[PDB]
């Protein structure tokens, strides 16, 4: 087909594009804002310098016996502490 | 800080008109209410055949014979 | 493809061949038909949905209010937030 | 008709009236009008006929239901037969493919002239049927034809009259 | 014995209007809406 | 530095009050299974498999404990979550098929313009169909909290 | 040595259309494009076909789509440079040959309006010219110039979408200059007949049709007036008096028509 950089299919395309992703990226990023809000009151991150002190600690204050739970390192700079004996 | 009576009529009252007003303006005024109609109206209409293979009529009919109706 | 070429037209309101433009007008009824039940939607949620804290507000009614005239000193700092 | 609704001939005579012009003044070229209206119309055409069934001799409100009547028969006849013209349209565009470019193309209509052929005869029936509407078919289906005059080379009567 | 043909959607070629892209803009803004509607959905049910 | 994720305070009590293993209801294995994924960028929401954990203990109805009251009220707040799931799918079938088979004389490009949106209506009808029918629109906020409740934590040191 | 691309279509051959490059010196050659293409078809190629007749613009018959926008070849001007200059018919119509457009339904809807002054008293004897002051004259200055080139017609997205239902900015054009006539008296009828949803309300203020005029004329501007009478004027019985006036044409002869 005749295609053209000056048509009204190209440029369409572009105007849509410019009037509508400045918007649409802002909402959605104020809806992304309002989610970031509501979980960092429900549980926010919190850093601990050794986890094997930590996950000692855990099971003391909890009355966890080490040895029933299971502890694996899911990431980097992630580790997860679950029970073994879960159905 | 202890009123012994709270005057609200006023204050719910203005609520209900400003809800109550955007809502039935957004689906009683604008013009482009009435978008969804032009587009039908644009490319849909009167664009239809009876002599022409669509997937629904094959898949229905494929059914039917498969099952001896 | 070949289109039929012995088509029996309709000649008038009482001989009627079938045509889109019938099936169009069942197409009407059939989307005005959903939006009938469709209205059962909104119209329950309404009539079913319940806005309480917890099971203490039936309870305080039944036992400090069961008239919904007694009169409760208003202290603003509790709803105002400070 | 099942009712027990009870009209005057003055009543009777003023909704046959209406319905009478409401139908004729009606565009019966766009599709929509006639598959919005037409559930309208049989509603109170029924309505009509079962309160004026004592005033069909009547002089003044006779003739309003004759009329009523040929125009209702002259609205399906029109409707059916460019019903079918618009497929044949559409079957043609769609044949021309995606963006009018063939990338995806259908199969073309191997008879377009035995349909014109077909189309145009049932067209001149309408004419000769219903003598005193032919504004109204020349709007529906007159009109229709020229459409297919220019996909297509035919002949018909009032061709010269459609500037072929 | 003749035929004529029929060209191709003018949409590829024609040359465009500030006016004309606007148009397409008003007419698109409840769509947007219901797209970034869904997103946000999406997002609150697949994001953490 | 690193951070270090642990079971939640409830998920504990659960843990340590449950009698037996709870059958999962037809229903329920069919909500899970339709349940969408969810990504944890971060921590803070329950998703399927949480869900199923807290689906599958038992506790005893006669119970007088406060701790185990919670228990069972997480638990049967968790359940109208989860069989309320089974709403999305009829309702986005049912928003595709009807649609399509209405429009299936018509062109493509009607197709196109009408079938996405009505795809989405359709689910949402389900999923608003789904929650009512689960008796989601008349639990208090207490009953919402408790069924909302995170299941794992970021470790508080102190 | 400007180079012309042009559409190429042969009725008999039904071949795929193609655009054919041709190389004119535009030292002799004028300065218009349809001088251009006069030249090509009397040294090169004489088989190119195309509609000319007037050279000033009133006409109205050499409306063609040049470089992607309509325009009168007769008033357009060549603008030389290193791209070829790409002449192609009217947008979205059917090619009868070469750039010879088909242009009957514009024709056809044109006559549906009925543009002819219409009265419900006849002219009586020793009467003479009807009266109408400086002002109301002033009202069609607009409106009355059109040459009915298609340009407009052809511009329109609405037009391509539906060309057998709707009307097109040059027909709603000549609508409303009927209507703003003083002398006229069937001002409710004209009116009431225009109020459809196809024939009147597929416009949607593109303002394609503006832009290409080549009288310079505001078609756009028209449409929206008609638009804005009609929601004010309107009464329950406009449906009645379509009818009446249909009834009236029942002894016309065949063709488009008010009906
Ligand atoms: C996100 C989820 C939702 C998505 C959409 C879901 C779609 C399914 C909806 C199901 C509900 C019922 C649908 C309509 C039922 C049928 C009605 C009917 O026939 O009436 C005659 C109907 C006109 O009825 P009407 O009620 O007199 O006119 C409505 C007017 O708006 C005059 O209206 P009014 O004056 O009464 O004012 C009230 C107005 C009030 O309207 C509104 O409230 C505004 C809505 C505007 C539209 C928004 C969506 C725009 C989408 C455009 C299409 C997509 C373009 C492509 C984009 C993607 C490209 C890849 O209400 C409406 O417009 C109608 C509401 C119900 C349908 C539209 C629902 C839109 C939902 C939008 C939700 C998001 C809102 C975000 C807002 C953001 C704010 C900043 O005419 C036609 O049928 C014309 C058809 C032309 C083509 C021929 C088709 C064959 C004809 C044979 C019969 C076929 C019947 C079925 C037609 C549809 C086929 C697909
Ligand atoms: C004054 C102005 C006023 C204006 C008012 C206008 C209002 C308009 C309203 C329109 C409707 C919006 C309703 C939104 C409800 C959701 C929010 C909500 O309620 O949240 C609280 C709450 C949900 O929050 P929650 O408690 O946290 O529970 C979690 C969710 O339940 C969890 O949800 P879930 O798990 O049950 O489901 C998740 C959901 C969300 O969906 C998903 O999750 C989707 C995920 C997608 C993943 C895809 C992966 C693909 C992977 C590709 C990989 C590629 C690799 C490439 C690699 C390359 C390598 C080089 O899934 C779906 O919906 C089904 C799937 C999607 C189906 C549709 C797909 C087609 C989209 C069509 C778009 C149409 C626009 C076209 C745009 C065109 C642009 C040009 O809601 C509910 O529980 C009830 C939900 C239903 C409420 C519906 C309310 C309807 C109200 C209608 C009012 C209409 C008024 C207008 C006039 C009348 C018109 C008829
Ligand atoms: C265990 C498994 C096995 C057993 C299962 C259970 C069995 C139970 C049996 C007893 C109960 C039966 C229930 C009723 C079913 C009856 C269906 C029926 O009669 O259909 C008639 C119907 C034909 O009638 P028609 O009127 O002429 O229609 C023509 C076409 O349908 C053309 O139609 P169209 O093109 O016009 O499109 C249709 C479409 C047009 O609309 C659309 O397409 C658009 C739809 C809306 C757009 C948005 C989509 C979103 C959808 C959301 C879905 C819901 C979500 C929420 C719920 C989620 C789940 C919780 O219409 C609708 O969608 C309208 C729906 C209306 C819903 C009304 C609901 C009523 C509620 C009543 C209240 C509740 C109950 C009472 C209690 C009340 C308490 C207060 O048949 C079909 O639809 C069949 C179409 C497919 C053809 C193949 C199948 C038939 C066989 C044909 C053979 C031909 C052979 C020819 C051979 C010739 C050469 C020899
Ligand atoms: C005859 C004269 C009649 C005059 C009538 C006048 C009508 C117009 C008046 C406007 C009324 C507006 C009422 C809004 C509802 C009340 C506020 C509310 O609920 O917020 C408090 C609620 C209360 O929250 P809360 O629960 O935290 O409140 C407790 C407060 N503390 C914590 C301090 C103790 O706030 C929220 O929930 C936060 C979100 C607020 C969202 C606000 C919505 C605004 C809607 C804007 C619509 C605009 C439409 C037009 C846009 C055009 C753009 C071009
Ligand atoms: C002559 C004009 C006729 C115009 C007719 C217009 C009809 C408009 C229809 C609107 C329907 C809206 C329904 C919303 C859903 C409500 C569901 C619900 O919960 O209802 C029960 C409840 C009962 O309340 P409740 O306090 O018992 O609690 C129910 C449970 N909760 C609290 C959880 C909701 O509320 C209602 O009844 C809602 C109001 C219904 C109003 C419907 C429209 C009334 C139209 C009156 C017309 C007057 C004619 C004037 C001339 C008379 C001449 C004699
Ligand atoms: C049919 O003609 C038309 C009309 O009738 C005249 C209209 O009225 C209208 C107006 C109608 C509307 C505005 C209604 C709304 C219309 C919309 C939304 C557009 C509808 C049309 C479409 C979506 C186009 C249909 C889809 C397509 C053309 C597909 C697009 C994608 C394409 C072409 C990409 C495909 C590319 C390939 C397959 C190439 C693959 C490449 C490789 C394999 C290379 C590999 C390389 C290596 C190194 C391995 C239009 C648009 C029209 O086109
Ligand atoms: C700067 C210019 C900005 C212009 C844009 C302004 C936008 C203003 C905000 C959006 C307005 C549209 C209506 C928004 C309704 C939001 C209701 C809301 O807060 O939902 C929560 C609210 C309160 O819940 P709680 O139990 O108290 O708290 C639990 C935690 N969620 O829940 C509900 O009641 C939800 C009810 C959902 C009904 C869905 C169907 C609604 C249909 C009608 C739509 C009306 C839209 C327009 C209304 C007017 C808006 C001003
Ligand atoms: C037309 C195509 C249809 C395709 C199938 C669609 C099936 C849809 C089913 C899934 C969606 C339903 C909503 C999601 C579920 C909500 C949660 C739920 O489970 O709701 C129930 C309540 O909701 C319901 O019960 C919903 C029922 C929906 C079906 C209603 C129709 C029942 C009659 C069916 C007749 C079938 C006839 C078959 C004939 C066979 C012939 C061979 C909650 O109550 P419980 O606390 O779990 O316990 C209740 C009882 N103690
Ligand atoms: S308005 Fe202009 S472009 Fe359109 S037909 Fe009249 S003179 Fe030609
Ligand atoms: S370009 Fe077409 S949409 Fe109206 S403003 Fe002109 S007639
Ligand atoms: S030849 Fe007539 S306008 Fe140019
Ligand atoms: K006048």
């Amino acid at each position: 087909m005749m295609l053209r950089y000056d048509s009204l299919l190209w440029q369409c395309t572009l105007a849509a594009g410019i009037w509508f992703i400045p918007q649409d990226v802002a909402a959605i990023s104020a809806f992304l804002l309002y989610g970031r809000s509501k979980s960092r009151t429900i549980n926010q991150p919190v850093y601990v310098d050794n986890i094997d002190t930590a996950a000692n600690e855990y099971f003391k204050r909890k009355g966890l016996d080490p040895t029933k739970m299971i502890m694996m390192r899911k990431s980097s700079k992630i580790t997860e502490i679950r029970y073994g004996e879960m159905y | 800080n202890k009123p012994v009576v709270v005057n609200t009529s006023g204050v719910v009252n203005t609520a209900v008109l400003g809800i109550s007003g955007a809502w039935l303006y957004f689906y009683c005024v604008p013009l482009r209410r009435k978008e969804w109609y032009d587009i039908m109206m644009d490319y849909v209409h009167h664009k239809r055949t009876q002599y022409a293979s669509n997937f629904p009529d094959k898949a229905v009919r494929t059914a039917l014979r498969f099952a001896k109706v | 493809a070949r289109v039929p070429e012995d088509i029996e037209f309709t000649k008038n309101r009482y001989t009627r061949r079938y045509n889109l433009a019938t099936e169009d007008r069942v197409k009407l009824l059939n989307w005005n038909a959903f939006c009938i039940a469709v209205t059962a939607l909104p119209i329950a949620y309404v009539y079913y949905s319940w806005y309480e804290s917890s099971e203490d507000t039936d309870m305080i009614y039944r036992t400090m209010d069961p008239m919904r005239e007694a009169k409760a000193d208003y202290y603003l700092p509790l709803l105002r937030g400070h | 008709m099942l009712t027990v609704d009870k009209f005057t001939r003055a009543e009777a005579l003023q909704r046959a009236s209406n319905l009478y012009y409401q139908v004729l003044g009606t565009n019966w070229e766009d599709g929509l009008n006639l598959v919005l209206d037409v559930p309208f119309w049989e509603s109170e055409l029924e309505k009509v006929d079962h309160m004026c069934e004592p005033y069909l001799c009547d002089d003044e409100i006779g003739p309003i239901i004759r009329n009523l009547h040929e125009t209702v028969n002259c609205m399906y006849a029109c409707e059916d037969v460019r019903d079918h013209i618009n497929e044949l349209l559409e079957l043609s565009s769609r044949a021309e493919g995606v963006m009018g470019s063939g990338a995806a193309a259908s199969e073309e209509v191997e008879n377009m002239p035995e349909q014109c052929g077909m189309v145009t005869k049932a067209y001149e029936d309408l004419l000769a049927r219903y003598p005193e509407h032919h504004p109204k078919i020349e709007q529906t289906v007159g009109h229709g034809l020229a459409v297919l005059r220019q996909l297509e080379k035919f002949n018909f009567k009032s061709s010269h009259r459609y500037f072929f | 014995s003749y035929k004529s043909a029929h060209q191709e959607t003018p949409l590829t070629y024609y040359r465009a209007t500030q006016h004309a892209t606007s148009s397409i803009n008003h007419r698109l803004a409840y769509i947007n809406a219901v797209f970034v509607i869904w997103v946000c959905d999406s997002l609150n049910d697949v994001d953490q | 530095a690193n951070l270090l994720l642990v079971p939640s305070d409830i998920t504990i009590i659960e843990e340590k009050n449950k009698i037996a293993k709870r059958r999962i209801r037809l229903l329920e294995k069919t909500g899970l299974a339709l349940m969408f994924p969810v990504f944890h960028w971060r921590y803070s929401k329950l998703d399927k498999h949480d869900m199923y954990n807290i689906l599958r203990r038992k506790f005893d109805p006669s119970a007088s404990d406060p701790a185990i009251d919670i228990c069972r009220r997480r638990q049967e707040s968790v359940r109208r979550r989860v069989i309320a799931q089974n709403g999305l799918l009829p309702g986005l079938l049912l928003g595709v098929s009807l649609p399509w088979w209405s429009l299936r004389r018509y062109n493509y490009q009607s197709k196109l313009i009408v079938l996405p949106f009505c795809a989405y209506f359709g689910a949402i009808c389900g999923r608003i169909a789904g929650h009512g029918l689960s008796w989601r629109w008349v639990e208090t906020d207490r009953q919402r909290m408790l069924g909302n409740l995170p299941a794992k934590v970021y470790y508080r040191p102190k | 040595m400007q180079t012309f691309r042009v559409y190429r279509y042969d009725p008999l051959l039904q071949d795929k259309p193609h655009m054919q490059e041709f190389n004119i010196d535009l030292a002799q050659c004028g300065p218009m494009i349809l001088d251009a293409l006069i030249k090509i078809k009397a040294t090169q190629d004489s088989t190119l076909a195309f509609r000319r007749s007037c050279r000033e613009g009133i006409c109205g018959s050499c409306a063609m789509n040049i470089n992607g926008k309509n325009g009168l070849a007769c008033l357009q001007y060549i603008e030389p440079g290193a791209a070829p200059i790409d002449i192609q018919p009217l947008p979205h119509t059917y090619v009868l040959k070469d750039l010879v457009p088909d242009l009957s339904n514009f024709y056809n809807q044109y006559k549906s309006i009925e543009p002819f002054l219409k009265r419900r008293r006849a002219k009586q004897p020793g009467e003479k010219e009807y009266y109408q002051s400086i002002e109301d004259r002033e009202k069609l200055d607009g409106m009355y110039e059109c040459n009915l080139c298609a340009c407009c017609m052809t511009s329109c997205p609405s037009y391509w979408w539906n060309p057998e239902y709707y009307l097109g900015p040059a027909v709603l054009l000549q609508a409303y200059r009927w209507i703003a006539d003083s002398r006229d008296e069937f001002t409710t009828e004209r009116m009431a007949w225009i109020n459809d949803s196809m024939r009147l309300y597929r416009c949607h203020g593109i303002m394609n049709c503006t832009s290409c005029c080549p009288k310079g004329l505001d078609p756009a501007k028209a449409i929206a007036k008609m638009k804005a009478a009609i929601a004010a004027a309107y009464e329950p019985g406009w449906t009645k008096i379509v009818a009446q006036e249909s009834i009236a044409n029942k002894k016309r002869e065949s063709g488009m028509m008010y009906a």
